[PDB]
């Protein structure tokens, strides 16, 4: 009829606009909206092709305001998502992977946004893993393919290790903690040696704050929290003591309830 | 049969025309009463009570 597409102007425009109390109330109000599909279709289809073009165009705050569409899309109890999922694993998962073509330092930080979008993903994987099991195994060998292989840029990198981040507790414990040491030495080749790549150097810094602030639990897990420097030895040193400090301070955060 | 030979899956079938257009109808209501409280509350507002 007519009004489906007058709701779908007025939601778009508001998806595109930058009214920041219309924002949280578009957004509350695809959160609380029963039975609100047949629109879906082209909702999913504009949030994929949105997203291409914020790709090419490299506008960060289109790029947010597309993932929390996409989170507002989970937050709906009555959206049957699954056989539309299709088209929005590509559309949050190219944002996990573009090329750098921004500038630097607070779109570093929208990178850790973008691992917000990362939390997203792992949201996908809790409530549409029911499938002949396909989708979980696709994102952790396409993760694994970014992560294990040179030739890979910062924003690969840090998108995988934040995905593999979001997806738990086994896959930091199983995936990561092999090649934890040679990527840790990849980084000790970015440090030490050349200045003037500030790009790479603040992308390896806060890699590093993905990784400690990360695979800390897991190792107070594991391994006994005696022996920091032989933790660090254990764990190409770079990572110890701070990852003893660390571990002593999810022990207290254990221990505070 | 449940070996050798095989058979054809549809899966879907609801075929009811009053409960297809009561549905129609039904999500017909649900985008007016969407709208209506969307714009409700987003622009100049004058009431029926004090303050609803």
């Amino acid at each position: 009829s007519v009004e489906q597409q007058l709701y779908y102007k007025e939601i778009t425009e508001a998806c595109v606009g930058s009214c920041e109390a219309k924002r949280a109330e578009a957004l509350q109000s695809i959160a609380t909206d029963p039975g609100l599909y047949q629109m879906l279709p082209r909702f999913s289809t504009f949030i994929s092709e949105g997203v291409r073009v914020n790709v090419v165009q490299n506008n960060l705050a289109l790029l947010i305001y597309l993932m929390r569409m996409v989170k507002a899309l989970m937050d709906n109890p009555t959206l049957y998502l699954e056989k539309y999922v299709h088209e929005l694993i590509p559309a949050v998962m190219t944002c996990i992977v573009s090329r750098q073509l921004c500038l630097r330092p607070d779109v570093d930080n929208h990178w850790a946004l973008r691992d917000f979008a990362a939390r997203l993903v792992a949201q996908i994987c809790k409530h549409f893993s029911t499938t002949t099991n396909n989708i979980q195994s696709r994102i952790t060998k396409t993760f694994t393919k970014s992560w294990v292989d040179e030739k890979t840029p910062w924003t690969t990198r840090y998108g995988s290790i934040a995905g593999l981040a979001e997806l738990g507790h086994d896959v930091i414990k199983t995936l990561i903690l092999p090649r934890l040491q040679q990527e840790g030495e990849r980084i000790r080749s970015v440090l030490d040696g050349p200045v003037l790549s500030n790009i790479d150097r603040i992308g390896a810094d806060h890699v590093q704050s993905l990784l400690l602030k990360h695979c800390a639990p897991v190792l107070a897990k594991l391994r006994p929290p005696p022996d920091n420097q032989d933790a660090y030895r254990a764990e190409f040193g770079s990572l110890g003591p701070l990852l003893c400090s660390q571990v002593v301070k999810a022990r207290a955060q254990a221990a505070l309830q | 049969x449940x070996x050798x030979x095989x058979x054809x899956x549809x899966x879907x079938x609801x075929x009811x025309y009053q409960v297809l257009r009561e549905k129609a109808a039904s999500q017909r209501r649900d985008v007016e009463r969407a709208l209506t409280r969307f714009m409700a509350k987003t622009g100049e507002t004058q009431s029926l009570f004090k303050d609803d």
